[PDB]
C-alpha cells in the first residue's frame, strides 16, 4: 500500500469543503424543526451518526501522519 | 481498548 | 417515575439495571449527589468498577466510555448518565 | 379490454399481504382489573385507567425503520360479566377471525371472585368465535380448515397430539395483573393459585407470564399475538420449578409436570376455596310524572316504529 | 463567569488552565454539551487523554478519578466538573 499516502493527502484536502454541510443542514433545521412539527428523526439519527464518524476520522489521521511514516 | 466518545 | 430511555449502547440486562436502580435511587435520596452514589455503587457491585453516575435536572456532558457501558435517560424531569469508563 | 383486466388482476392480487392488513385484538378480563393500565402503558399512552368498560374503542401506531408504514392496530376491550354477548358478537365475524385474536388478564385481587368471572367471559368469547367460522353460510369454509388445522397443531410440538382437551380455535396469551398482591397469599394458596393458572393455559395452549418492569416478555407476547406488533415468539423456558415467577411457554406445560383433566382441576378447585328500585312507588307527583310519561312513551314509540334492521 | 474554585485535586498549573479554559469555552458556546466537548477535548491535547467534563447548573455526581486530575469550580452560577479516568 505504499501508494496510500497519496489518497491521505487527498482526503485532508477534501474535507474542508465537505465538512461544512453539516452546519448548513443544522442552519436549514433550525426552520425544518418547527414547520415539521419535530419529525426529524431521520435527522437526528444522520447527526449522530456523523458525529461518531468525524470524531473517529480526525482520530485516525491524528494517527496516520506520525505512522505512515 | 475499545472505547467511545459521546454527550448528553 | 417514568422511564424514558434516549440514548443506549449497552445491553437489554444492564439497561433494566440502570433505570431500576436509578429508581431506587430517586424514591430512596433526595440529594442529587446521593442519587448518583447509590446508582455508581450498584452497579460496581454487580458489573465490576468502574462507573461513574451524574444524576440532574440541568446539565450537560462530555464523557468516554466503555463499548457496550453507555445509557442516557430520564427518571421524570430528572436525568440520568450512567456508564463505565476505567 | 384487456387494459382494464390488467389494471384490475393488479389491484385484486396484491393488497392482502405501507403496510399488510393489520390485526385487532380483544382483551378478555374483569372490570378495573388494571388491565387498561396495561393496555394504554402498552399503547405508548399517559392516559389514567378508567375502571369501567362498554365495548372501548383504542388503537396504536408503530413504525418499522425503513419508513414509517403506519402500522396501526386496533384493539377492543371489555371487563365484567356484563353484556357480554352483547358486544363481544359485534366486533367479531368469522369474515375477520384470521385478524382477530384473544388476550385473557388475570386480577391477582381476588383469585376467588375471578375463577367464575374468567370462565364466563371465556366461554362466551369461545363459544361466539367458534360459531362465526361457519354461522354465516360460509361455504367456502377452506378458511374455516385452515383456521382450526392450525391453530391445534401450533401447541402441541412435541407432545403427542392424543386428543383436543378444549377445542379452542383461536389464539390466546394468558397475563395476570397487579401480582404486587400476590406475594401477600398463604403459601399454600398462591401454590394452588400459580396450578390453577397453568392449568388453563393447557387447555387453551396459552403462553403465561407475569407482570413487572424488568419483565419485557409482557409487551413482546402481547405484541406476538398482536401481528408481531413487539417481536417474535422469543420462547423462554417455564418456570413451573422456581414457582416464584410465573411463565409458561405452550407446549411443554404437559398436565404430568404442571400438576404433578376433570382430577387436577377438581384438587385445586376445593381446595383453594368452594363457596364460590327504579320504580320510585313510594313517591307522588302529578305534573313532573304525567308529562315524563307522554315524553317517555311518546319518543320510544316512534324509535320502535323507524323499524331499523339492525 | 466569575471563576470560584471549590475543590480541587491538581496542580496549580493546570487549575489556571482549567478556568481559563472553561472561561474560554462558556465565552464562545451557548449549550452545556459544546461547552463541556471544547473543555474535554483541550486538555486530552495538551494533558493527554482521558478526560471527562460535564457542565451544568444541577446535578450530582459521584465518579472515580486519577489522583492530582481533579477539579470542581464555577464560572458564574455554571458548575464545572474537570478530571481524568481511563
Amino acid at each position: 500500500i505504499g501508494d496510500a499516502n497519496l489518497q491521505y493527502s487527498k482526503l485532508q484536502e477534501r474535507k474542508p469543503e465537505i465538512l461544512p454541510l453539516f452546519q448548513e443542514a443544522e442552519d436549514k433545521n433550525r426552520l425544518l424543526r418547527t414547520v415539521a412539527g419535530g419529525g426529524l428523526e431521520t435527522i437526528s439519527n444522520l447527526k449522530a451518526k456523523w458525529d461518531k464518524f468525524e470524531l473517529m476520522m480526525e482520530s485516525h489521521q491524528l494517527m496516520i501522519k506520525d505512522q505512515i511514516e | 481498548k475499545n472505547t467511545k466518545q459521546a454527550y448528553v | 417515575r417514568k422511564a424514558v430511555i434516549k440514548n443506549a449502547d449497552m445491553s437489554e440486562e444492564m439497561q433494566q439495571d440502570s433505570v431500576e436502580c436509578a429508581t431506587q435511587a430517586l424514591e430512596k435520596y433526595n440529594i442529587e449527589k446521593d442519587i448518583a452514589a447509590h446508582i455508581k455503587k450498584e452497579f460496581d457491585k454487580k458489573y465490576n468498577p468502574t462507573w461513574h453516575c451524574i444524576v440532574g435536572r440541568n446539565f450537560g456532558s462530555y464523557v468516554t466510555h466503555e463499548t457496550k457501558h453507555f445509557i442516557y435517560f430520564y427518571l421524570g424531569q430528572v436525568a440520568i448518565l450512567l456508564f463505565k469508563s476505567g | 379490454e384487456t387494459l382494464w383486466e390488467i389494471a384490475k388482476a393488479e389491484v385484486e392480487k396484491r393488497g392482502i399481504n405501507a403496510e399488510i392488513a393489520e390485526k385487532f385484538v380483544f382483551f378478555i378480563g374483569s372490570k378495573n382489573g388494571g388491565k387498561t393500565t396495561i393496555i394504554l402503558r402498552c399503547l405508548d399512552r399517559d392516559e389514567p385507567p378508567k375502571p369501567t368498560l362498554a365495548l372501548e374503542y383504542t388503537y396504536g401506531r408503530r413504525a418499522k425503520g425503513h419508513n414509517t408504514p403506519k402500522d396501526i392496530a386496533h384493539f377492543w376491550e371489555l371487563g365484567g360479566g356484563t353484556s357480554l354477548l352483547d358486544l363481544i358478537s359485534i366486533p367479531i365475524t368469522g369474515d375477520t377471525l384470521r385478524t382477530f385474536s384473544l388476550v385473557l388478564v388475570l386480577d391477582l385481587s381476588k383469585p376467588n371472585d375471578l375463577w367464575p368471572t374468567m370462565e364466563n367471559l371465556l366461554q362466551a368469547t369461545k363459544s361466539h368465535v367458534d360459531k362465526v367460522i361457519m354461522k354465516l353460510g360460509k361455504t367456502n369454509a377452506k378458511a374455516v380448515s385452515e383456521m382450526r388445522q392450525k391453530i391445534w397443531n401450533n401447541m402441541p410440538k412435541d407432545h403427542p397430539d392424543h386428543e383436543l382437551i378444549d377445542p379452542f380455535p383461536v389464539p390466546l396469551v394468558i397475563i395476570g395483573s397487579k401480582y404486587d398482591v400476590f406475594q401477600d397469599f398463604e403459601s399454600e394458596k398462591r401454590k394452588v393459585i400459580c396450578k390453577t393458572l397453568r392449568f388453563v393455559a393447557h387447555y387453551y395452549g396459552a403462553s403465561l407470564m407475569f407482570t413487572s418492569k424488568s419483565e419485557a416478555l409482557l409487551l413482546k407476547i402481547r405484541g406476538v399475538i398482536n401481528q408481531l406488533a413487539f417481536g417474535i415468539d422469543k420462547s423462554k423456558s417455564i418456570c413451573v420449578d422456581q414457582n416464584k415467577p410465573l411463565f409458561i411457554t405452550a407446549g411443554l406445560d404437559s398436565f404430568g409436570q404442571i400438576g404433578s383433566p376433570m382430577e387436577l382441576w377438581k384438587k385445586v378447585y376445593e381446595k383453594l376455596f368452594p363457596p364460590k328500585d327504579p320504580a320510585r312507588d313510594p313517591q307522588y307527583a302529578e305534573n313532573e310524572v304525567d308529562e315524563m310519561r307522554i315524553q317517555k312513551d311518546l319518543e320510544l314509540e316512534q324509535y320502535k316504529r323507524s323499524s331499523s334492521k339492525s
